[PDB]
RNA sequence: GGUGAAAUUCUUGGAUUUAUUGAAGACUAACUACUGCGAAAGCAUUUGCCAAGGACGUUUUCAUUAAUCAAGAACGAAAGUUAGGGGAUCGAAGAUGAUCAGAUACCGUCGUAGUCUUAACCAUAAACUAUGCCGACUAGGGAUCGGGUGGUGUUUUUCUUAUGACCCACUCGGCACCUUACGAGAAAUCAAAGUCUUUGGGUUCUGGGGGGAGUAUGGUCGCAAGGCUGAAACUUAAAGGAAUU
């Protein structure tokens, strides 16, 4: 019996959500449509795993993946939507060096369009111009006030406005920069990266916020 | 303009995998183990099996369809070694050399956040 | 005799501290005699980047680096590895080279 | 399948009973590659080396 | 060092020492007189103040103590005296 | 020869005797 | 799978591997240092709370209230013992493959106690910085950590100060260094192990060749395991410290 899996496969292509720049991401090779177990209902809980810097062309977000769910099953084409905004490893640990403080503030959050999100922050304390002190720390209790400010950002920026401008502004790094811009007046800090997007709980299927990130 | 695959290279200090999935990972295209290709168990974590395991992906795949490949990249860890072993970079190299144009490498070796207890038993391994 | 004035290493002002589990023989080392090299190496090799560059999507997309902290232990510090042994003369020398 | 690269230069002389020279070869067909290749013999620069091996490379023996 | 006068100290090395540790037990404190911009007279405040202060009559905070000194509040005039 | 593996032994005499003197009581 | 080699075990039941989630229990990497804290042992997810604590400030207050302490107490790692919960992981015994002259030893595979807890006990460690503690002084130098002071100090900007992070100058307190000896060392080494033949700043506690020996006998404290305390007979001329070829 022939096992070859090519003609027992069909060839799907997958279109990010109209917050990316780019409309098309790949190809996903998954199974030829049979007669119970039909490509439609054998997909949705597949996620694709991304990167930035093809879906918008500029290589400024040659770091951090994207997470996107299936959730749209149309004729010969998947339409997903958005999961896990999460981060390289390389990079990440490329930030970490020797004698800068880790700062990692854990934000657990609830959307306006009814969604459980989970947000991460990693900071670190910069060598600034003219500093003699070769190590580069913080004061303890300094760093519990940068994560209290962090916190505040997050529950100001979050409870406004769905997932799909929370997206739009992680895209080129807005909130990072407003971060810093407020926590410029407690500890100097460079980087401040929003790291990891972790969603926990989805209520309903929906149509409409579906089609409102497509076209 | 090209179709796109994800390498997974399972490259641990005793055996290589050359893992082709998806892009969401959860379809398979072709695997062959690097430890198949030569039937000498010295020769598992030796380079030249794992190019030859690479060789035989890239034949399997280049000619079918996939063209472009983003190439992930783990040697086991968490509690065993947290470092890339023999073979994965031998497997790199045949990837590139065979033809396949590559879509961005990457290191996804599975780190802790301190783990449980490993092997060992305090005094540790005894060479 | 004592070998050292910091005896082992390290624990001053501290004492009794964590352990960690080594690279090669695994062993439970105190996180001071734990002797951390520091890796930094590119994916590749450094002959296997011209061919790379030659056949990819991405052109001149640079590389990733791995960034992998060694704990290689007193023990297993030394086959033909690191940190060697010094002349008793020649230890108060705490510079990297 | 037959292939062949002069050498350039050695890479020193590397063997647990030693002998065997580490070299650098170059392909005379596409000079963009120079390898490190393991020859067994007498051997100095600018010349064709035959290789049945067309890929696969170690330094050190041992 | 040979000789060294520890009797007549130079008002730099003095000011290097804490306090104390001078031959003369003196503080370094210079308590001082305020001039708020609401009041019209003159009130006694410590440098170094430990609690929250208030001018005369009217309950307005002069000075924040925060580790050694007092954080004079706003900008008021000030004397040794 | 180890101080410890000495101590053992001698613990294990000692307990041995102890059980010695409990059978003849 | 596994190592320097293979071999056990798991397998067309789809093992391993690739996703997704879920389950559980410990553990908090990278930041992590010649750094913090604490009476030590110890301690690293954050944030809430509940108290405590040094250090620093201080034209406060009290007024010798102190230093060390046989007694007696409070804590005290890990293993271990009692119960009850939890039971992933590693894993004493126990199997089982090897290796071996022989492995019940190192290596490999599984695996009950235990690890983690809530209640008890236990009280030992190379509980080590092998340096009793409180003092006082003698030497130089940076570097931090913590809090203070002065900067016509610099970028921080929201004009401008005011902060906070920086930079220099100082100190005060702490962990530590590096350099010498001019001392002390038996030296190795040491800013104390210095102020010790010019030998008495205060106090506790120990040791008197090695072995027998932390044993035997009592006593106690313990559910037990053991801990505290602690000999002698006999036995030998060495045991040992540091350095040197
Ligand atoms: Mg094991
Ligand atoms: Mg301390
Ligand atoms: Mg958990
Ligand atoms: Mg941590
Ligand atoms: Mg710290
Ligand atoms: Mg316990
Ligand atoms: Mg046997
Ligand atoms: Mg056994
Ligand atoms: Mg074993
Ligand atoms: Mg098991
Ligand atoms: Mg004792
Ligand atoms: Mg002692
Ligand atoms: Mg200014
Ligand atoms: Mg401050
Ligand atoms: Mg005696
Ligand atoms: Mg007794
Ligand atoms: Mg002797
Ligand atoms: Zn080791
Ligand atoms: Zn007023």
């Amino acid at each position: 019996r022939v096992v070859d899996p090519f003609t027992r496969k069909e060839w799907y292509d997958i279109k990010a959500p109209s917050t990316f720049e780019n409309r098309n991401v790949g190809k996903t090779l998954v199974n030829k449509s049979v007669g119970l177990k039909n490509a439609s209902d054998s997909l949705k809980g597949r996620v694709v795993e991304v990167c930035l810097a093809d879906l918008q062309g500029s290589e400024d977000h040659s770091f951090r993946k994207v997470k996107l769910r299936v959730d749209e099953v149309q004729g010969k084409n998947l339409l997903t939507n958005f999961h896990g905004m999460d981060f390289t490893t390389d990079k990440l640990r490329s930030m970490v060096r020797k004698w800068q403080t880790l700062i990692e503030a854990n934000v657990t959050v609830k959307t306006s369009d009814d969604y459980v999100l989970r947000i991460f922050a990693i900071a670190f304390t910069r060598k600034q111009a003219n500093q003699v002190k070769r190590t580069s720390y913080a004061q303890s209790s300094h760093i519990r006030q940068i994560r209290k400010v962090i916190s505040e950002i997050l529950t100001r920026e979050v409870q406004n406005s769905t997932l799909a401008q929370l997206t739009s502004k992680l895209i080129p790094e807005v909130i990072n920069k407003e971060i810093e811009n407020a926590t410029k007046d407690i500890f100097p800090l460079q980087n401040v990266h929003i790291r990891k997007v972790k969603l926990l709980k989805q209520p309903k299927f929906d149509l409409g916020s579906l089609l409102s990130l497509h076209g | 303009s090209q179709v796109f695959g994800v390498a997974r290279i399972f490259a641990s200090f005793n055996d290589t995998f050359v893992h082709v999935t998806d892009l969401s990972g959860r379809e398979t295209i072709a695997r062959v183990t690097g430890g198949m290709k030569v039937k000498a168990d010295r020769d598992e974590s030796s380079p030249y099996a794992a190019m030859l395991a690479a060789q035989d992906v890239a034949a399997k795949c280049k000619e079918v369809g996939i063209t472009a490949v983003h190439i992930k990249i783990r040697a086991t860890g968490g509690t065993r070694s947290k470092t890339p072993g023999p073979g994965g970079q031998a497997a790199l190299r045949a990837l590139a050399r065979s033809g396949l144009r590559i879509g961005r490498i990457e290191d996804v070796t599975p780190v802790p956040s301190d783990s449980t207890r490993k092997k060992g038993g305090r005094r540790g391994r005894r060479l | 005799p004592k070998k050292r004035a910091s005896n082992g290493r390290n624990k001053k002002g501290r004492g009794h501290v964590k352990p960690v589990r080594c690279v090669n023989c695994s062993r439970s080392v105190p996180k001071d005699k734990a002797i951390k090299r520091m890796a930094i190496r590119n994916i590749v090799e450094a002959a296997a980047i011209r061919d790379l560059s030659e056949a990819s999507v991405y052109a001149e997309y640079a590389l990733p680096k791995t960034y992998n902290k060694l704990h290689y232990c007193i023990s297993c510090a030394i086959h033909a590895r690191i940190v060697r042994v010094r002349s008793r003369t020649d230890r108060r020398i705490r510079a990297p080279p | 399948p037959v292939t062949l690269a002069k050498v350039i230069k050695v890479l020193g002389r590397t063997g647990s009973r030693g002998g065997v020279t580490q070299v650098r070869v170059e392909f005379l067909e596409d000079t963009t590659r120079t390898i490190v290749r393991n020859v067994k013999g007498p051997v100095r620069e600018g010349d064709i080396l035959v290789l049945m091996e067309s890929e696969r490379e170690a330094r050190r023996l041992r | 060092v040979l000789v060294q006068d520890l009797l007549h100290p130079t008002a730099a090395s003095e000011a290097r020492k804490h306090k104390l540790k001078t031959l003369v037990q003196s503080p370094r404190s210079h308590f001082l007189d305020v001039k708020c911009p609401g009041c019209l007279n003159i009130t006694t405040v410590f440098s170094h103040a430990q609690t929250a202060v208030t001018c005369e009559s009217c309950s307005t905070v002069l000075c924040t103590p925060t580790g050694g000194k007092a954080k004079l509040s706003e900008g008021t005039s000030f004397r040794r005296k | 020869m180890r101080a410890k593996w000495r101590k053992k032994r001698t613990r294990r005499l000692k307990r041995k005797r102890r059980k010695v003197r409990a059978r003849s009581k």
